């Protein structure tokens, strides 16, 4: 008969908790699952730690390399530029105009008409310190290098098409759409400035 | 009823990777297929990320690779993963092939032949990869190996200058080697899918060489969990090299830029070609040497035809077992000899090893099969 | 709502009889009845 | 006759007996063997099925049987010979007739 | 100023493996410099000596640094 | 009281939603613990050799 | 005249006890016919390995004569008064009962008493009934249903008395002497282990007095060593796979550990099992069936038949399902069945639980129809619960079950728990245990 | 409030009977003279399809609603066929009777039998027949009738193979419209008030109205190679409702009509002992008694070993001959009466079987005969009546049917 | 080819336990160590001899290359 | 053409998880600066590379400012010379290789950026070369200017011994012996060829620990799932 089949002894293989044939396995069920799922959960935390680092590195690869960060910023010495004169610099393959402004140039660009401008910006929001104006020396229309201390509005003038910038770098009379660009910067020691 | 068996895309994945009936008894030597796939993906990713920073112009090439290692964020760990990943690839390949030989998996003819194609494509990829850094061994390795094709009569000399795109390995050669090197892994991926497509016509062989239809288990969870463990161990081997000895399996001469005047002392390809490089140098005649180097790989295509034994696996076959392990030890000797200068006693050892390689495959292991048969009254 | 005396399959190999003790009760004594249902398995009676 | 010493050695060296297999279980399945298997009677087929199942399960564990249970060289009946011999003999007839 | 290197090179020079190799060096010194017109030199014997010497030097030079 | 593993199962591992939130939380706590703990092991092994240890001499 | 009301005026069950400890229980109504019998806490669970199948062997000998009525005299007397004599043995309960005319109840009770106490157990009759059992054991091998259930127990409660079949192994059948049978009887057939149950036209007072007259001699003490006390039984998450391709349909039986007789949860589990329900190929419903398992099974011809079960033993049980299907359908059957268990655990609805309630209400109200099932309900309820539970109380337990209960109760027993699997026949497809065990939880 | 049965026959022919017993459950049965006998040779197996066809779409309720709606309230719908009647039955808790009643009326008074639904149902004829014919008793009894009759009662309950896939919607409509009529219907109930049943029957079961069974005597022989041979041999008995019928029922229990004890040796069964005297290998024998409006069949059914079929059948037939010659004492006829008396009361013990007897009587006779009157009619059978029944069988024209390896099974004219 | 259409098998019973009922490493050292040694002994003199030979042909050839590069006393 | 390969010196960074001695790098840089940088280029190391390794940001700015470098063009279209910054690389001695050959009698001094990686033996090799200059053995002499070194291939090199006792004073006041000067410059050249060294090894430790955790866990998960099959018993029970 099929009644002759009796299941082999599995005692060699069993967990200690389920060895006792006279006791209910239900006591140990909460526990036995706990142990095995802990192993699984711990594993997943370890794999997460790894994959986070692997992915994160690969992502980092695509961000700016050490040599591109090296040309990100440029230091400029403020005692090396006299009051009134412009000084050009080489920044991210562009000219960069820093200008020491006189108490005349400050007051004269302070009380200018706000509305009349093609790109309306007041002077106290174009600069961080009133006596220093920092600008990119690329003409905004079709890309030239504006010449300092010239033009109608006495600031920057371009011999390409016919643009006239004031002492604050704002377009007054010409074909340029948006003023000369104000970069990101901060003064560190009152003698030095970092642009970038 | 489920959307694993119903959905046109999930159906393919459910049948190849989950409900696939696999033999209960397959050993660790069956992990290498899984691992070769991982190697391939690994190379593609690391490779693609390197290609974002590399340039194939002869002047800037060496510099770009170093720029990766020194300035690109974690560019070093990417670069050395890719170079040691190529070693891990070839380790995985030869283990994978050895399994096939020992257990007679090559009786799956289509699977086997596509294998040979895959092998040859991975070789072509890795040959052209090693050129890209444009160091000494890169340049001089490429020069000697390419120039072997000039030994073909009538056309050989044209053929060499056509690959080169000029009169030596220079500007046009490096740029095209970058192009071919990029595209080939993708071609491999496709051929690898055809490889499996034929494998799943028959299902897997096992260590006994006896049909396993009476004892198949589903691939998931049994072999999905094994493959995870295998992948884990593969990452250990790779990262052990990358983080503790990244220069171990390479050559120093590839850290000085390529010089068309200054020849390196003992020019040689990377370790995984050395066995076949030794076979080339055994034969004194150059065209003979090329035909031997060619036949040292293509002989893989011949193996199925050479099978004599009435049993499939070498499991139950002592004579074959010994001759197999002799063939392995011989290949290890050819790799050693391939790395050496052309002198005594490395010439004679190399000749003797090369004779033994072809002798084992073409004569001794076939005879051994037939001896074994007649010992079993077969 | 109650499942029947015997769950019915088609093409399922028939159950053997080996003795008097299992074979008595089988001999038909009254004419056939047939039920079909919504809930209960279909039966055929003596 | 005299090589029976070596045949007995080789048998044990080969070692399929350690999995409780007979020689004809280890035969590589070509088209003839498939047909020969297909012609086996219920008893011989199911025995084959089990012996292999047992061997595969042992192979899976990387273990062998107890030495008492190993297939004895002398008790290895050649169960597949009569069927396979005829399958081959038949095919050779069709191949002849095809010329 | 005394170099720790030249101290240790002396210390190692008076070992059995060194002194045996140093005598091999001195043999061919006054064999080739005594004989006339033979193109043989003594590079080999020097390198035998240095191999044994500088192996020992390595094992304890770095202590003084 | 039932065993430790049992408390872990009923509170964290039974619902797959709690099991996953457990992993995400634990991975954060593990990451900072492992990183800080392993770095300590490294920097002790290389005491005084790193820029981090000799920084103070030039500041 | 409402349903709630109807339950209040169902005839109550009378309950009295004898000196020796025999319980007498009775349900009365003016009926021309009756059913009366003896239910005993005795079966395969109380048997050891050496005497397994003794209670079954006895069952064969019970109606073969007594000391007072030798040979076929017992048989003749039952037949000539139009009475119908019957017996059954489960793993925990042996039972002998008689269906008779109401006026013949005194003689009916007398005959039952004569069968239990004064059973001949003749030498020649033993050797004759020996071969009979061996042939029944052979018939049983041909019933795939019987085989798969015997297997379920054998693997589920492996290495305990609950693994044992009622009929016993053929080895025991061939060897069990008359010494073994008489020892088995005097140990297990005792007044406090026994209940005399009766239903039909019967004054309870009369039955109790008839019990005195004939069942007074029943032994109700046990000696210094030993008193039958069942140990609990260890459930094991396990599989038994009898692969036999020669048979044309596959039988699969799968279950988790159930709570056993005592537990109130049994009511909510009945409601859940009613939701999933049962099916076969002759059912009128088809696609439009209420049970999603049944409608899916019908429309895709997955199985030929299935039922949910919930089998109760003392401190344990088997809660699950059995199905019979084509050799290519086993995987899909398992998938949908386990899918149903998961849906009830996690997301059972009010309206479907209400359906389950309504099925169960109907189930046990119409099952207790006629004197025989009511007599049996009395007999066994007294052994299992210690009392007859009125229909009004069952109804109170049923009304208490809502969607929240069905979820919480099912989750306790089914969700993330190891089942016992038994398969028989062309079971090549029958899912791997790991795939089955992984199918006992959802990732959400 | 102690209750006994109420009864009504409406002027349109329809019978209503109902015992309000205040149980929690309520069974309601609509009994119709629409059994297999009312098929002709052109629409054979129509009643079989009709039996499978409740829960197809009706006018007032969809196919979906019949199934879901009944299951919603835990209920059951059954359809039961004899040769002479069809019986549509509904059960539920008493609060849902008017829901189930609505469904019952829809099924029986207004089925649509849609072409696509009826066509879809055709394979179910094969499944249902296949299952049923796994019982070898079904082979033999269906053949026995086919052998014994020329037309009406000869019809099988199950659709002949050739007609499966071919029972048309028109035929189903025709069958219902011609046979499900007030003049042919009896509406029975437990646990429901008689007044509300009456009013349902007047308002929803008032619809307008719409050959004798010739005994033949033949034999049908299924050769199939089983090691056991099922066989039945009958002669024409009497019609249900005649007093002679009661004599046959008593003769049945004198001879032996199935087992009384589990695993028992049947010491009072005259046939079983007669056969067991000569041949000891595995067997079963019982008296067979069918009884209909036109006719009846009485005889015996053997199950015997293939080689022993000759011996067993002749042994059984000889036992009837000694009863017909006059060998029959009061103690035997008293025992037989006690069996039949007890058997009848036991068959109406459950409220399922009670409903079947109330409805059964309501069709074949005018009204309800109580249990006490039936037992008195059993006692009215004299020893003389039993001997006449036996005598009738012995000299009556015979019908036979067999299935098995029939190599040693005799023919009628070999007996 | 799907499970259910692989092959024909008759009268073979398979008993097995749930992975939660059993231990992951039963007798891991107790039975593991001897089975390793059995497996190592079984293949050693098939596997090893060629690699001994490699070691010898290698160490011979290496120091033969060294000797050959030295001057000969003549 | 016999060959003497270098011995294995016990470096401060020899071990698996041992970092570079960064103070030793700081000294070693000065040995490149004072001694090598007039002969050897080191094109891949810039003044910014020194920051957070051997020098501060401010110290490295000072080192950069000290050196000449060409820049341009200005608006006039001319190439001027300016003081260096962090973004400038270490400047080459000569304008080209052909110029370098002329200054060293034909021999070209190799770039030192990768010298440790580009020569077998690495820092063991270079240290042996720098300290191994000695008097030639009898029977031997090369062309006037090719010196004798036993570690150089072919036994003769065209580099004058470049280091000796007190060839420079170190910033931190370490006694500048020939041995000490070689040890330091090698440690710098190790870092020059492999800046990743210290990070690489940090990663190694964290990988070894993670693998120590994950491998036996994944192995346990494997045995768990497989335990269904490892336990199983088969029985053949024909009719
Ligand atoms: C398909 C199969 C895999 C298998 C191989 C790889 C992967 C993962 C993977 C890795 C890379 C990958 O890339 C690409 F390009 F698509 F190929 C694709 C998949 C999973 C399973 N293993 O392991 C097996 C092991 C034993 C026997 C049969 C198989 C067997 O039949």
């Amino acid at each position: 008969s099929h009644t002759d089949i009796k299941v082999p002894d599995f005692s060699d293989y069993r967990r200690p908790e389920v060895l006792d044939s006279t006791k209910s396995s239900k006591e140990s069920s909460e526990a036995r699952k706990g142990f095995s799922y802990l192993v699984t959960a711990t594993t997943t935390v370890g794999v997460a730690y790894a994959a986070k680092n692997v992915v994160s590195q690969f992502v980092s690869s695509m961000s700016a390399s050490a040599d591109v960060l090296a040309m990100s910023k440029i230091e400029i010495k403020l005692s090396d530029i006299p009051e009134g004169k412009n000084m050009a610099f080489k920044w991210r393959g562009k000219p960069l105009f820093v200008r020491h402004r006189t108490k005349k140039e400050i007051d004269q660009e302070a009380a200018v008409e706000v509305s009349q401008l093609r790109d309306p910006q007041h002077d106290l929001e174009r600069v961080k310190k009133p006596e220093w104006v920092i600008l990119i020396g690329v003409c905004t229309h079709l890309g030239c290098v504006p010449i300092a201390n010239a033009g109608d509005f006495g600031g920057y003038y371009c011999p390409c098409h016919g643009s006239h910038y004031d002492a604050s770098g704002r377009i007054r009379k010409g074909p340029a759409p948006l003023n000369l660009e104000v970069p990101s910067y901060e003064f560190t020691s009152d003698d030095m400035v970092i642009v970038g | 009823t489920n959307i694993r068996k119903s959905h046109p895309l999930m159906k393919i994945v459910n049948n190849a990777f989950i409900d696939l009936p696999a033999p209960s008894n397959i050993s660790s030597w069956w992990n290498f297929g899984s691992l070769l796939g991982i190697c391939l993906i690994l190379q593609i990713l690391t490779g693609l990320f390197l290609a974002m920073h590399y340039t194939s112009d002869t002047t800037t090439a060496f510099s770009s690779v170093t720029h990766i290692c020194r300035d690109v964020n974690y560019g070093w760990i990417i670069r050395y993963m890719h170079a040691n990943g190529a070693s891990m690839f070839f380790i995985c390949l030869y283990m994978h092939v050895g399994r096939g030989l020992y257990y007679g998996s090559y009786t799956f003819l289509e699977t086997w032949n596509i294998g040979v194609i895959l092998l040859l494509t991975v070789m072509a990829t890795a040959f052209m990869g090693y050129v890209l850094p444009w160091g000494q061994m890169s340049f001089w390795g490429a020069t000697v190996i390419t120039n072997l094709l000039s030994a073909i009569p009538y056309i050989g000399t044209n053929l060499v200058e056509w690959i080169w795109g000029g009169f030596s390995v220079d500007k046009a050669t490096l740029t095209r080697f970058f192009a071919f090197h990029f595209i080939l892994p993708f071609i491999i991926m496709a051929i690898a899918m055809v490889h499996l497509l034929f494998l799943h016509e028959t299902g897997s062989n096992n260590p006994t060489g006896i049909s396993s239809d009476v004892d198949k288990i589903p691939f998931h969870p049994y072999y999905t969990i094994k493959d995870i463990l295998g992948a884990l161990l593969l990452i250990l081997a790779l990262m052990l090299l990358v983080l503790f000895a990244p220069d171990l399996l390479g050559d120093p001469d590839n850290y000085t830029p390529a010089n068309p005047l200054n020849t390196p002392p003992h020019i040689k390809p990377e370790w995984y070609f050395l066995f076949a490089y030794a076979i080339l140098r055994s034969i004194p005649n150059k065209l003979g040497g090329v035909l031997a180097l060619a036949f040292s790989i293509l002989i893989l295509a011949l193996i199925p035809l050479l099978h004599t034994s009435k049993q499939r696996s070498m499991m139950f076959r002592p004579l074959s077992q010994c001759l197999f392990w002799a063939l392995v030890a011989d290949l290890l000797t050819l790799t050693w000899i391939g790395g050496q200068p052309v002198e005594h006693p490395y010439i004679t050892i190399g000749q003797l090893a090369s004779v033994l390689y072809f002798l084992l495959i073409l004569v001794l292991m076939p005879t051994a099969g037939t001896i074994e048969n007649k010992l079993l009254k077969w | 709502a109650v499942p029947a005396t015997s769950e019915s399959p088609v093409l399922d190999l028939k159950r053997s009889v080996l003795c008097r003790e299992s074979l008595r009760g089988q001999a038909a004594g009254r004419p056939l009845v047939a039920s079909v249902s919504l809930n209960v398995p279909a039966s055929v009676r003596y | 006759r005299w090589l029976e010493g070596i045949r007995k050695w080789y048998y044990n060296a080969a070692g399929f007996n350690k999995l409780g297999l007979m020689r004809d279980d280890t035969i590589h399945e070509n088209d003839d063997v498939k047909e020969a298997i297909r012609r086996l009677p219920e008893n011989l087929y199911n025995d084959r099925v089990f012996r292999i199942k047992r061997a595969l399960d042992l192979s899976m564990r990387q273990q062998i049987l107890p030495k008492e249970q190993w297939t004895k060289y002398e008790e290895d009946k050649s169960y597949l010979e009569p069927y396979l011999k005829e399958v081959i003999r038949e095919r050779k007839e069709r191949e002849e007739w095809a010329k | 100023l005394v170099d720790p290197l030249t101290t240790v090179r002396e210390q190692c020079e008076q070992l059995e493996k060194c002194v045996k190799a140093r005598e091999r060096l001195e043999l061919c010194d006054e064999r080739v410099s005594s004989r006339s017109q033979t193109e043989e030199d003594c590079t080999e014997e020097l390198l035998d000596f240095l191999h044994a010497r500088d192996h020992c030097v390595a094992h304890k030079l770095f202590n003084s640094l | 009281a039932p065993t430790l593993t049992a408390r872990l199962y009923s509170l964290l591992f039974r619902r797959t939603s709690t099991f996953a939130l457990t992993i995400v939380v634990g991975a954060l706590f593990f990451e900072r613990a492992f990183d800080q703990g392993a770095d300590a092991i490294y920097e002790h092994i290389n005491e005084g050799k790193l820029w981090k240890h000799i920084k103070h001499k030039y500041e | 005249a409402t349903y709630a009301q109807a339950l209040q005026s169902v005839p109550e069950t009378q309950v009295s006890q004898l000196d020796n400890g025999l319980r007498v229980a009775s349900e009365q109504s003016s009926q021309p016919t009756c059913t009366v019998g003896v239910w005993i806490d005795a079966g395969s669970r109380y048997e050891s390995e050496k005497n397994n199948g003794a209670g079954y062997f006895v069952e064969h000998l019970a109606f073969k004569g007594t000391k007072n009525r030798p040979g076929n005299a017992l048989e003749k007397e039952v037949e000539s008064m139009g009475a119908h004599l019957n017996a059954y043995s489960t793993r925990e309960h042996t039972a002998y009962y008689i269906k008779a005319l109401s006026k013949d109840l005194p003689k009916a009770v007398e005959l039952l008493a004569d069968i239990v106490q004064n059973c001949s157990l003749e030498d020649s009759q033993i050797e004759k009934e020996r071969d009979v059992i061996l042939q029944e054991l052979q018939e049983n091998d041909t019933s795939m249903r019987d085989v798969v259930f015997n297997y379920l127990h054998a693997t589920a409660f492996q290495g305990t008395p609950l693994a044992q079949s009622v009929e016993g192994p053929s080895e025991n059948v061939r060897k069990l002497s008359r010494a073994d049978l008489t020892e088995y009887l005097s140990r297990h057939y005792k007044a406090p282990r026994m209940v005399l149950a009766a239903a039909g036209g019967l004054e309870h007072r009369q039955l109790l007095d008839l019990a005195q007259k004939h069942f007074s001699g029943l032994s109700g003490t046990y000696d210094e060593e030993t008193v039958p006390t069942l140990s609990p039984c260890r459930f094991t998450g396990s599989q038994i796979c009898h692969r036999e391709d020669g048979l044309p349909l596959a039988h699969v039986a799968i279950a988790v550990e159930g709570p056993g007789w005592a537990h109130p949860d049994n009511v909510a589990l009945q409601v859940a099992n009613a939701i999933i329900g049962h099916y076969d190929c002759t059912y009128g419903g088809g696609a439009h069936l209420s049970s999603p398992l049944a409608s899916i099974a019908a429309t895709n011809k997955l199985c030929q038949s299935f039922q949910t079960f919930n089998i109760c033993y003392a401190d344990t049980g088997l809660l699950g399902a059995h199905f019979v299907c084509d050799h290519m359908s086993i995987d899909d059957m398992m998938f949908v069945l386990q899918g149903q268990w998961m849906r009830l655990c996690t997301s059972a609805t009010e309206s479907e639980v209400l359906r389950g309630k309504n099925l169960l209400r109907n189930a046990l109200v119409s099952h207790l129809d006629g004197t025989t099932p009511v007599c049996e309900d009395i007999g066994r309820s007294l052994l299992t619960y210690g009392r007859r539970i009125p229909l009004a109380e069952w109804e109170s337990r049923i009304a208490e079950v809502d969607a929240r209960v069905v979820r919480e109760v099912c989750s306790k027993y089914f969700y993330d728990q190891c089942p016992a699997v038994a398969g028989f026949g062309p079971i090549e497809q029958l899912p791997d245990y790991n795939r089955i065990r992984s199918g006992m939880f959802w990732l959400r | 409030h102690p209750q006994d049965l109420e009864f009504t026959r409406l002027p349109n022919g329809l019978v209503i009977a109902s015992l309000e017993n205040y149980a929690p459950a309520s069974r309601i049965g609509l009994f119709i003279k629409a059994g297999s006998r009312y098929e002709n040779s052109n629409n054979l197996g129509t009643s079989h399809l009709l039996r499978l066809a409740s829960s197809l779409t009706t006018k007032g309720a969809s196919s979906f609603k019949i199934t879901r709606g009944i299951e919603a309230v835990g209920g059951k719908l059954s359809v039961t066929s004899t040769r002479e009647n069809m019986a549509y039955t509904v059960e539920c808790l008493r609060d849902d009777v008017d829901i189930l009643m609505e469904f019952l009326l829809n099924v029986t008074t207004a089925p649509e039998f849609r072409r696509w639904e009826v066509a879809a149902l055709q394979p179910q004829l094969r499944i249902d027949k296949a299952v049923a014919l796994q019982n070898p008793q079904a082979h033999v009894i269906e053949n026995l009738h086919a052998a014994a009759y020329r037309n009406a009662l000869a019809n099988s309950l199950y659709c002949p193979d050739y007609r499966i896939g071919k029972v048309t919607p028109v035929e189903l409509h025709d069958y219902v419209q011609n046979h499900f009529t007030s003049a042919r219907m009896a509406l029975i109930g437990l646990g429901v008030s008689h007044p509300v049943l009456k009013q349902v029957a007047e308002q929803f079961l008032n619809i307008r109205g719409g050959a004798k069974a010739k005994y033949h005597g033949g034999e049908i022989r299924e050769q199939n190679g089983d090691s056991l041979v099922h066989a039945a041999l009958v002669a024409e008995s009497a019609a249900i409702g005649s007093a002679e019928a009661n004599a046959f029922s008593v003769l049945q229990h004198v001879l032996g009509a199935g087992p009384h004890v589990k695993r028992g040796s049947n010491a009072t069964s005259s046939l079983y002992q007669a056969v067991a005297k000569g041949v000891h290998q595995p067997f079963d024998v019982s008296a067979f008694n069918a009884s209909y409006s036109d006719s009846g069949l009485f005889g015996f059914y053997t199950i015997s070993q293939a080689a022993s079929a000759g011996d067993v059948i002749k042994a059984a037939y000889n036992q009837v001959k000694t009863i017909a010659q006059g060998n029959l004492s009061n103690p035997d006829v008293q025992a037989a009466k006690n069996k039949l008396k007890a058997g009848y009361l036991m068959s109406v013990e459950s409220s399922e079987g009670f409903l079947d007897e109330v409805g059964s009587q309501a069709l074949a006779a005018g009204s309800y005969t109580p249990p006490s009157t039936v037992l008195q009619q059993i006692d009215a059978v004299a020893d003389a009546d039993v001997i006449n029944a036996a005598k009738k069988f012995v000299s009556g024209r015979k019908s036979m049917a067999a299935s098995g390896n029939l190599g040693h099974t005799p023919f009628i004219d070999e007996l | 080819r799907q499970f259910g259409h692989l092959t024909r098998v008759r009268h073979v019973i398979t008993y097995s336990l749930s992975p939660f009922e059993q231990r992951a490493f039963p007798h891991y050292f107790s039975k593991g160590i001897p089975n390793v040694l059995r497996r190592t002994r079984a293949c050693i003199l098939r596997v090893a001899p060629p690699f001994v030979a490699f070691y010898l042909v290698y160490t011979w050839g290496t120091q033969e290359f060294e000797k050959s590069k030295r001057k000969n006393p003549a | 053409d016999l060959e003497l390969h270098p011995p294995s010196y016990p470096w401060s960074h020899r071990g698996l998880l041992s970092s570079l001695d960064h103070t030793s790098i700081r000294r070693g840089f000065q040995v490149y600066k004072q001694v090598c940088s007039s002969c050897h280029s080191m094109d891949y190391v810039a003044y910014r590379h020194l920051v957070g390794v051997c020098y501060t940001e401010d110290e490295a700015k000072a080192l950069a400012e000290e050196v000449e470098v060409q820049d341009g063009p200005n608006e006039d279209g001319e190439m001027f010379m300016r003081p260096g910054k962090l973004s400038d690389y270490f400047p080459k001695p000569y304008p080209n290789p052909e110029a370098a050959r002329a200054a060293n009698n034909g021999a070209l001094p190799p770039d030192l950026s990768y010298i440790v990686r580009a020569r077998h033996g690495g820092e063991d090799y270079v240290f042996s070369l720098l300290t191994g200059y000695c008097e030639p053995p009898t029977g031997v002499s090369l062309r006037e200017g090719l010196y004798f070194n036993p570690y150089f291939p072919g036994q003769a090199i065209g580099m004058a011994p470049p280091i000796y006792n007190e060839v420079l004073e170190f910033d931190d006041g370490t006694p500048a012996t020939m041995s000490q000067v070689a040890k330091d410059v090698c440690t710098f050249l190790r870092w020059a060829a492999e800046p990743e060294h210290d990070h690489r090894k940090r990663m190694g430790l964290k990988m070894l620990l993670m693998m120590g955790l994950l491998l036996p866990l994944v192995y346990a998960m494997k045995r768990h799932k497989w335990s269904v099959l490892k336990s199983r018993k088969l029985a053949y029970r024909p009719p």
